RNA sequence: GUGGGAGAGGGUGGUGGAAUUCCCGGAGUAGCGGUGAAAUGCGCAGAUACCGGGAGGAACGCCGAUGGCGAAGGCAGCCACCUGGUCCACCCGUGACGCUGAGGCGCGAAAGCGUGGGGAGCAAACCGGAUUAGAUACCCGGGUAGUCCACGCCCUAAACGAUGCGCGCUAGGUCUCUGGGUCUCCUGGGGGCCGAAGCUAACGCGUUAAGCGCGCCGCCUGGGGAGUACGGCCGCAAGGC
């Protein structure tokens, strides 16, 4: 009990499972949601659907601090980025502005083995 | 195959080895704080080359971004 | 149908009501090659629906085949080497065909004793709502969008 | 010699941002992770996801390329210092001072060894979870030496263009790097592609020769046994010649 009506939407969305955080314009975190938050389980939480699920789950969450608007941030190469998108696109929250702020780094660190052939 | 605009033909006189001039620098940037590769700069190898060192002074003085954000996607 | 497209069979309309999808339901009711005993069936059956519902037998008739035809099923796909239940839309014809299929095949399920009464009280049934076909439908349609998280493998 | 040029060539010091991990705080709740599917694992001692701050180690995204430099190995943020090679123009100086090179000497990726330090990520061995007929594997969760630094060893390789060095001669076209010039183009050095003559068993090579010649060094003489044995030399050892 907030009422915030106006934050930020973060999206981590990876090959295994895509999660929603849902913050105030400063970043802290009021409400979120998963795949796992969801009933699914194993790798079903990797699925468009559940990401759909997810970010439906996270926005009616935040209706209950009765916000409107949101900034959406992208974060992570996975399927189920864009479902979440429209997800909460047509959600009953404005959508003000989507940004894609994935974390690359500048040939930093040694992936793992799964990761390599590459640097 | 970047037919828009080359960002050489889309400018005048400009010294290259200037790394405090910050606006003419911007225009050799894309959307992200990365460098523009050839095919959008329009510039020869050496003039590329010369281009990527100033950048990257630009950038240690705090004047050219070393990364940005992606926006409307 | 590998080098063709397979075009569709077109049916001789009705003796009675002139409608091919009475053909059909003929055709899917024919056992053996015995057509006059198929049209006796139905046309019985059509005078079982009057005199129990003022409504026209046809009516009732494309009512309940309506009602049966799906939306959605779900058909097997094998991806990663394993199997799943994709969910897809149903195209008209399809939804046709096993509309009537599923009509005869749940008449023949009901305790009644002749084949007329069968098919009459499942026309009757299905037509308002409920009986096997229905049944099957709903299960249909269950399977189907009971495995949404596999929708992307529509193909 | 003079005057210019390009370069991740090398050494030393300093310095920047992104990211991973960890620590502190805020906020926040039931899972995260991972896979073909899973489980170990981690999470109510509050994880994952989010914001802020701090520490540390390592590697430099875009530029970036079929590119550049080096004798090879190999070299990629930025700045400064020290320093090597090289190319062009002038036609200035010396006046055959040249080429090659058994020995010798020095350099020599990775892994490995010694002493000290460092240790974020990765990761032999190893500890587990799976898979499997079994799985001393591939897949998944951890993880030590190591990877990193200083100094000293080690001398190996698909150390590859599988092509020793130098010089001269023998059609061109095209792409490119770098100079010079009467700057459509010409000329010089280097990196590619296609091709004259010619060569080759063929594939292919073809002014960057595998063509035509000359000089000098290295090496080959059927396969296995075998880069093994013995001997010698070198090495702390592994081991190398
Ligand atoms: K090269
Ligand atoms: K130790
Ligand atoms: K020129
Ligand atoms: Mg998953
Ligand atoms: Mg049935
Ligand atoms: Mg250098
Ligand atoms: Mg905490
Ligand atoms: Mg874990
Ligand atoms: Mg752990
Ligand atoms: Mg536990
Ligand atoms: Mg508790
Ligand atoms: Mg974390
Ligand atoms: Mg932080
Ligand atoms: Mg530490
Ligand atoms: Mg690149
Ligand atoms: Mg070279
Ligand atoms: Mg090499
Ligand atoms: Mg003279
Ligand atoms: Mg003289
Ligand atoms: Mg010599
Ligand atoms: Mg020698
Ligand atoms: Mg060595
Ligand atoms: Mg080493
Ligand atoms: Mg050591
Ligand atoms: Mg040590
Ligand atoms: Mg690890
Ligand atoms: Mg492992
Ligand atoms: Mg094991
Ligand atoms: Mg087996
Ligand atoms: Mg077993
Ligand atoms: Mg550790
Ligand atoms: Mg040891
Ligand atoms: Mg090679
Ligand atoms: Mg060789
Ligand atoms: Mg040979
Ligand atoms: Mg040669
Ligand atoms: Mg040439
Ligand atoms: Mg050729
Ligand atoms: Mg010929
Ligand atoms: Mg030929
Ligand atoms: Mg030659
Ligand atoms: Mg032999
Ligand atoms: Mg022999
Ligand atoms: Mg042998
Ligand atoms: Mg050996
Ligand atoms: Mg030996
Ligand atoms: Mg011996
Ligand atoms: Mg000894
Ligand atoms: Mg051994
Ligand atoms: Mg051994």
């Amino acid at each position: 009990k907030r009422q915030v009506a106006s934050g930020r939407a973060y999206i981590h969305a990876s090959y295994n499972n895509t999660i929603v955080t849902i913050t105030d314009p400063d970043g802290n975190p009021i409400t979120w949601s998963s795949g796992g938050v969801i009933g699914y389980k194993g790798s079903r939480k990797g699925t468009p659907y559940a990401a759909q699920l997810a970010a439906l789950d996270a926005a009616k969450k935040a209706m209950a601090y009765g916000m409107q608007s949101v900034d959406v941030i992208v974060r992570g190469t996975g399927a189920g980025r864009e479902q979440a998108i429209r997800a909460l696109q047509a959600s009953g929250l404005q959508v003000k502005s989507i940004v894609d702020d994935t974390p690359v780094p500048h040939n930093g660190c040694r992936p793992k083995k799964k990761f390599r052939k590459a640097s | 195959p970047s037919r828009k605009a080359k960002v050489k033909a889309t400018l005048g006189e400009f010294d290259l080895r200037d790394y405090r001039n910050v606006e003419v620098l911007k225009r050799f940037l894309s959307e992200t704080g990365k460098i523009l590769p050839r095919r959008r700069t329009g510039l020869s190898a050496k003039e590329q080359r010369i281009l990527a060192k100033t950048i990257k002074r630009a950038r240690i003085l705090g004047l050219l971004p070393f990364t940005e954000k992606l926006v409307r996607k | 149908a590998r080098r063709r497209r397979a075009e569709v069979r077109q049916l001789q309309p009705d003796l009675v009501y002139g409608d091919v999808l009475v053909t059909a339901f003929i055709n899917k009711i024919m056992r053996d090659g015995k057509k006059n005993l198929a049209a006796r069936i139905f046309y019985d059956a059509c005078k079982i629906i009057q005199e129990k519902t003022g409504q026209e037998p046809l009516k009732v008739f494309k009512q309940a085949v309506e009602n049966v035809k799906p939306r959605m099923e779900v058909r097997s796909r094998r991806v990663g080497g394993a199997n799943y239940q994709v969910p897809m839309e149903v195209s008209p014809r399809r939804q046709q065909s096993l509309a009537l299929r599923w009509l005869v095949q749940a008449a023949n399920q009901r305790p009644e004793r002749r084949a007329a009464v069968r098919i009459a009280h499942e026309l009757m049934d299905a037509a308002e709502g409920k009986g096997g076909a229905v049944k099957k439908k709903e299960d249909v349609e269950r399977m189907a969008e009971a495995n949404r998280a596999y929708a992307h493998y529509r193909w």
